[PDB]
RNA sequence: AAACUUUCAACAACGGAUCUCUUGGUUCUCGCAUCGAUGAAGAACGCAGCGAAAUGCGAUACGUAAUGUGAAUUGCAGAAUUCCGUGAAUCAUCGAAUCUUUGAACGCACAUUGCGCCCCUUGGUAUUCCAGGGGGCAUGCCUGUUUGAGCGUCAUU
RNA sequence: CUAUCUAGCGAAACCACAGCCAAGGGAACGGGCUUGGCAGAAUCAGCGGGGAAAGAAGACCCUGUUGAGCUUGACUCUAGU
RNA sequence: CGUGGAGGUCAGUGACGAAGCCUAGACCGUAAGGUCGGGUCGAACGGCCUCUAGUGCAGAUCUUGGUGGUAGUAGCAAAUAUUCAAAUGAGAACUUUGAAGACUGAAGUGGGGAAAGGUUCCACGUCAACAGCAGUUGGACGUGGGUUAGUCGAUCCUAAGAGAUGGGGAAGCUCCGUUUCAAAGGCCUGCAGGCCACCAUCGAAAGGGAAUCCGGUUAAGAUUCCGGAACCUGG
RNA sequence: GUCGAAUUUGGGUAUAGGGGCGAAAGACUAAUCGAACCAUCUAGUAGCUGGUUCCUGCCGAAGUUUCCCUCAGGAUAGCAG
RNA sequence: UUGACCUCAAAUCAGGUAGGAGUACCCGCUGAACUUAAGCAUAUCAAUAAGCGGAGGAAAAGAAACCAACCGGGAUUGCCUUAGUAACGGCGAGUGAAGCGGCAAAAGCUCAAAUUUGAAAUCUGGUACCUUCGGUGCCCGAGUUGUAAUUUGGAGAGGGCAACUUUGGGGCCGUUCCUUGUCUAUGUUCCUUGGAACAGGACGUCAUAGAGGGUGAGAAUCCCGUGUGGCGAGGAGUGCGGUUCUUUGUAAAGUGCCUUCGAAGAGUCGAGUUGUUUGGGAAUGCAGCUCUAAGUGGGUGGUAAAUUCCAUCUAAAGCUAAAUAUUGGCGAGAGACCGAUAGCGAACAAGUACAGUGAUGGAAAGAUGAAAAGAACUUUGAAAAGAGAGUGAAAAAGUACGUGAAAUUGUUGAAAGGGAAGGGCAUUUGAUCAGACA
């Protein structure tokens, strides 16, 4: 009904909503699950650091044409510019895209710099068994900041 | 104060388990402590109870009395002892039922398995 | 009904055995709660529907 | 969600000389003809049945939360408010109480307890060891049988065995300076706990 | 007590059949005695002895058949593993690991490498 | 004045409120993924020494075997051929078997305890009849095997 | 044969509390209220004036922005043809 | 003010008696209500500062349960009718036996069965409950016993009719049809011979239908048992 | 009233709910029929009827306007806190 | 005549498989109304409930015929926000998304279209043997109306030149994870009460154990257990480690530059119309019918049509874990919940008893005591029973049993009473009662 001077509402509760209501009491339990998942994945991982490299990006439309963002993949162009190939890169902790054609020279340069840095910065075990045998990190979200 | 998540301090589950439990586990729940002498001997304090052991009492109206197990009754969580009998008005002798935790052992109806268990538990 | 299915008669023997009182040795069992049968049947009062 | 609703009861109407709540149909059973769906009926549906989407948890401004902790901490240094709850702080060498950081390295409850009696928390630890009482409500069959008082709070910076040495002594709580739970600092919303600081913690507060 | 299968498993089919026949005879006589007298629970033991005997006999035939179909393609359906229906169908380890040759080459050329990020 | 009516207390009755209890319910979070023609779920019937049910099992019938524990069960009797044993218990565990008649249900039927057919074997003189035992007989689809039809169709006698 | 009295058995409807009347006034017909008449335990069989007696949230009537059945050159559609 | 429950606190009360209940005994409070004393009872409970709510009943022809006046009342009155004596037993209007009278009067209150019922049928014991009184009796209670088939029926045949199959429609559970646009088999003599074919199946304890009667027997069964005499089918 | 035919009846069989049957009454369709029974949607909605639980204190109304398929109801103003 | 082929059949042929159940969640299909609109038909409820099909442990979706128009991003799914917005609508009630951005979780890829043509190199089955989730040989068979190798558009193939780079399958033990089992402290000392001490007091002891439970009443120290550690059993397995053998191999991959090129899914796309659905508006998607394409092309670019540019993808074939869902099933752990007229309908022989032809409906019902020690024996009576006696802490606990309320009823006691009772003020009378001092 209508009553005294009040702003007008639009509350969409005419539709058997009570049957379909999700609450998050598992807000904590799922956090536990996720921490446990990450830790366990890492534990089995053979120290590959739980996230693959992702590239620096020019952040679409106007509201965010300013920002710079972590995208998906590194443009085969920039890969072979660094001096390697997509397939070997994927075996390495790297993430590669075929879309996102490079059109901006500085971003080309930046990503190739990232890749060269990372290549110089990591240590790969032989195809055989014996190695320096470990030390784990779980970043690559952070050690190559954006 | 528990730390193991797999355990529960639920009153209901506890009492439930204790009542529904089988003869196997009741064998342990009817465990009893030992005399000072036997404790000095074997470096151990308590055991599951069995038949034909000797025993003395430390509590209850029948405190101080002694005897041997006539029969275990895991279906009532109790014990039955010679030399321990109520005389009804009809004069019938009837055994009294006892919780072993309120007793003390003086002898052991010993067995291969019993001795093996004894050496098994040590007494850390 | 004097010309009756054997299935029927099977059920007759079943009900005949199911209509009785308790054996009394049960009432002396440890931790009993069963003083009398609660499922008895008498043809005068209530029926089987076969 | 289905309670009081498992029935198929529909009203007999009026003209049968009875109230027009919905009645159970059928026959041959005591429930036949009995009142149904309703808060006032037996076997019915309570008024405004309890829902899970009640608001259970409350968002509080973080600054306000920190404010309260700061007030509690400041109240820790007031012997009147600690006495006022019945913390046993009558003798007290001096307040706020600060102890060497070597206490963080204790592994045994016995050694720690002996230290505690020497500093003079014996009477408070007896306040707990004598306050164990049964609970008066229905909590006893909801896994809350025993009630007792709340004892002192030991504040450490680094744990090197003390928390496990103290997890079994009744009434005593432990905390790290970083965390400092208000629930421990102001139990029952009554201000001034008997807090025992360590030297490292007392330094780290700044 | 009565009889024991570990004593019986050393015997043959014929001795076992005779044993079983004797047990059934005795059981019949015990049924006669059961109405002559109010109660007779010695009959339980011979009842369970029959069960044990039949179990052993069944075992002998079954294991004979098993060693007969030892390492044959089609075993009998009552002798295959029961695991569950959906599994008795589902793929084998072989079929699951079957892989095309292109994918084999890519896996061998570029498998996932062990790497670490410090220096 | 009794009786009778009415009120109040005690005591006793009808009744099962209250209080205390609780091997239950409810709600939340976690963890897992496993029905079935290799015959499920469900049903009916029957099974114990002494049981009606519940529970459990299926003619091996409150269960069999193997494993672990290691001397019970229990209302009564019976056991104990033991109790330093390959060995008690309604124990636990469970990987090997039994698994009535049914049921998707599969020889055909099904208000029927109804009527048939094939193989092997056994009794009666029996290839032919009767009976007993044992094993088998659904449909659709696929892969293939064999036999096959079609002036559909090829080559040659 | 009942009712009636007895042996034994043994319900029900209904029940604000209850049960003598007049007049007044009153929701304009009171068992109660005001003023008067009166007023003695416990009662039995019948009795059918009153208890605006009980039976039934009125079936007539009006309403409801409640319905249903039926009809129809009402509004709107429709299987069909 | 008060109820349930939670945090805190009275190093709170308590089996030398907790809460709970009764108390024309008392006290405080305007009051909501609180306290105390006595009796009963037997295991947990309270005061204070806060929190929280499925939170305080006279009603709703409210719900569940229970008890009352009505009332030892209404009333137990159709079907012609009972009576005497014995035995029994604690006890007999009603049980049994016996004797009298009386009925139904074969279109029966008889005897037999189908449907349906399910052990009620029968024996012994037995009356707490039911038999609207009674109760020594019982279609009750308790425990047991008892239902015998080549010839009776079912089983078979088909009727009205239902209902698979091939097929067709249907998104689909399924619907239609049962001389169906089907490549629908079995009869004799491993095979050569040879002839035929709308070929599901279910559907009647009254229809059609192979054949049995006697006499005897039980507490309760019989064309089923016994004795005897026959018949039919198949081989 | 009828009592030898349009009779009566058992058993089997067919017809199912906006459907069935109907020597036609809107009759019958399991004590249910101007639309069966069971469950569900469904706690359907209801401007209408009834009910709505402890104290004390302080304050203290309206039944009028205007518009409404509006006249047993709402909004708005007014009275009140 | 003989032998093939194509097609279609049969067989209790050899071997296989589908059915049904369950169904909380999932993919679909079909598909309402009450209701709301203060009426009502559109609209809403609702693309819901009911009905039907079919799966899994997660499903489904997913590697762009995308979002966009920025300096552009870059599979999908979910959270936050976008937003109660743009939009829809008797523009009334109402409904109502998507991009961007942040986070979670992460993973890519295969078929077709190509001459193996100096050699079907492919595959099922049968059969002997074997180191058997499989393998060698042989045979039969399928198959060119096309199985293998290559390539999947991010490209890529063919040739030419030029070098460079790298590989594998085993056993072995250990480790990991499950199934699990086992060992892992502390008084039952004295006194009080009590039937029992698990209460009180004193005296102690352990504590990475004071959580919980049982035990004749509130038990850290009586028992289980708790906690912390240890020792094993059986299994899965390849994650990890370590060993130890072969040697793939004259075979596979990758890498450069020149050159020729470079196949790319049709009764589909698209359009019209009809119906429905959508926020989707000259038409969001879907389906029916009618029309029906092209290869510097096609789809889209949220106002229809014509014209010219631009931009972004590349359909009509396909696979893919995790994040996410889950009143079901199984195993756990918890609660400011209910506490026997409550809480699941069911704390118990409850979906039971019982009703109904049937579908369906659907109950009520907990508590002796520490232990039956469940009342021996006597007496009256036919007996039930009573009275005794007797156990028990209590029989005011005697199987109708914890406590045991009220209505209601009996006895006793007190009191009143002329057609009601009850109540306020006041007081007598009666019965009873507290309270003051040394």
């Amino acid at each position: 009904a209508i009553s005294k001077n009040l702003p007008i509402l639009k509350n969409h509760f005419r539709k058997h909503w009570q049957e379909r209501v999700k609450v998050h009491f598992d807000q904590a339990g799922k956090k536990v699950s996720r921490r446990n998942a990450r830790a366990t994945r890492a534990a089995k991982i053979a120290p590959r650091p739980l996230d693959l490299l992702r590239p620096v990006v020019r952040a679409p439309t106007v509201k965010y044409n300013r920002k710079v963002r972590a995208g998906r993949g590194f443009t085969l162009a920039e890969v072979k510019a660094a001096g390697l190939t997509a397939a070997y890169a994927r075996t390495i902790g790297i993430a590669v895209d075929h879309r996102r054609q490079n059109r901006n020279q500085e971003i080309f340069d930046a990503n190739v710099q990232r890749l060269k840095e990372y290549q110089s910065k990591i240590i790969v075990f032989p195809r055989n068994g014996k190695a320096p045998e470990a030390e784990q990190v779980l970043s690559a979200a952070a050690t190559f900041p954006i | 104060a528990k730390q193991s998540l797999d355990v529960s301090s639920d009153r209901r589950k506890a009492r439930k388990a204790y009542f529904t439990a089988p003869s196997s586990q009741r064998r342990v729940l009817l465990s009893a402590p030992l005399s000072k002498e036997l404790r000095a001997q074997y470096g151990i304090k308590a055991l599951p109870i069995r038949r034909d052991d000797e025993v003395l009492v430390v509590r209850g109206s029948k405190k101080g009395q002694e005897g041997k197990i006539s029969s275990v009754y895991r279906l009532k969580f109790a014990v039955q002892v010679d030399k321990v009998t109520k005389e009804k008005v009809n004069g019938a002798s009837v055994p009294i039922n006892l919780h072993p935790s309120k007793l003390v052992i003086t002898k052991l109806h010993l067995d291969k398995d019993r001795k093996a268990l004894i050496q098994r538990k040590g007494g850390k | 009904a004097a010309q009756k299915s054997f299935r029927i008669k099977q059920k007759m023997a079943k009900a005949k055995k199911q209509n009785r009182p308790l054996p009394q040795w049960i009432r002396l069992r440890t931790n009993n709660t069963i003083r009398y049968n609660a499922k008895r049947r008498n043809w005068r009062r209530t029926k089987m529907n076969i | 969600e289905k309670a009081g609703h498992q029935t198929s009861a529909e009203s007999w109407g009026t003209g049968r000389a009875v109230a027009r709540i919905p009645r159970v149909g059928g026959g041959g059973t005591g429930r036949s003809g009995q009142g149904a769906f309703g808060n006032m009926c037996r076997g019915g549906r309570m008024f405004a049945p309890t829902k899970t989407w009640r608001k259970w948890n409350v968002k509080v401004n973080h600054n306000e939360k920190r404010y309260a902790t700061a007030s509690a901490i400041a109240a820790t240094a007031v012997a009147s408010l600690v006495l006022a709850r019945g913390h046993r702080v009558e003798k007290i060498p001096e307040i706020p109480l600060v102890v060497s950081t070597d206490l963080e390295s204790i592994q045994k409850t016995k050694e720690a307890v002996a230290a505690l009696k020497a500093v003079g928390a014996h009477s408070d630890l007896l306040k707990v060891l004598k306050s164990k009482k049964l609970r008066a409500g229905k909590g006893k069959y909801r896994n809350r049988r025993w009630t007792q008082r709340r004892g002192p709070l030991v504040v450490y910076a680094e744990d090197n065995g003390i928390v496990k040495a103290l997890r079994n002594v009744p009434g005593v709580e432990t905390a790290n300076v970083a965390s400092l739970n208000l629930l421990q600092l102001a139990p029952g919303a009554h201000l001034g706990r008997f807090v025992i600081w360590t030297e490292a913690a007392f330094t780290k507060l700044d | 007590a009565g009889v024991k299968a570990y004593e019986l498993r050393t015997k043959s089919k014929e001795q076992l059949a005779s044993q079983l026949v004797d047990l059934k005879k005795e059981l019949a006589e015990l049924k006669v005695q059961k109405l002559s007298r109010p109660s007779l629970p010695k009959i339980k033991t011979v009842r369970k002895s029959i069960a044990c005997v039949l179990t052993v006999i069944n075992e002998q035939q079954r294991e004979a058949v098993r060693q007969l179909y030892k390492g044959k393609k089609y075993q009998p359906k009552d002798l295959r593993a029961k695991k569950t229906r959906a599994l008795r169908r589902a793929l084998t380890k072989f079929e699951a690991s079957q892989v095309t040759e292109k994918q084999r080459k890519k896996q061998i050329a570029f498998p996932q490498r062990k790497y670490a990020i410090k220096a």
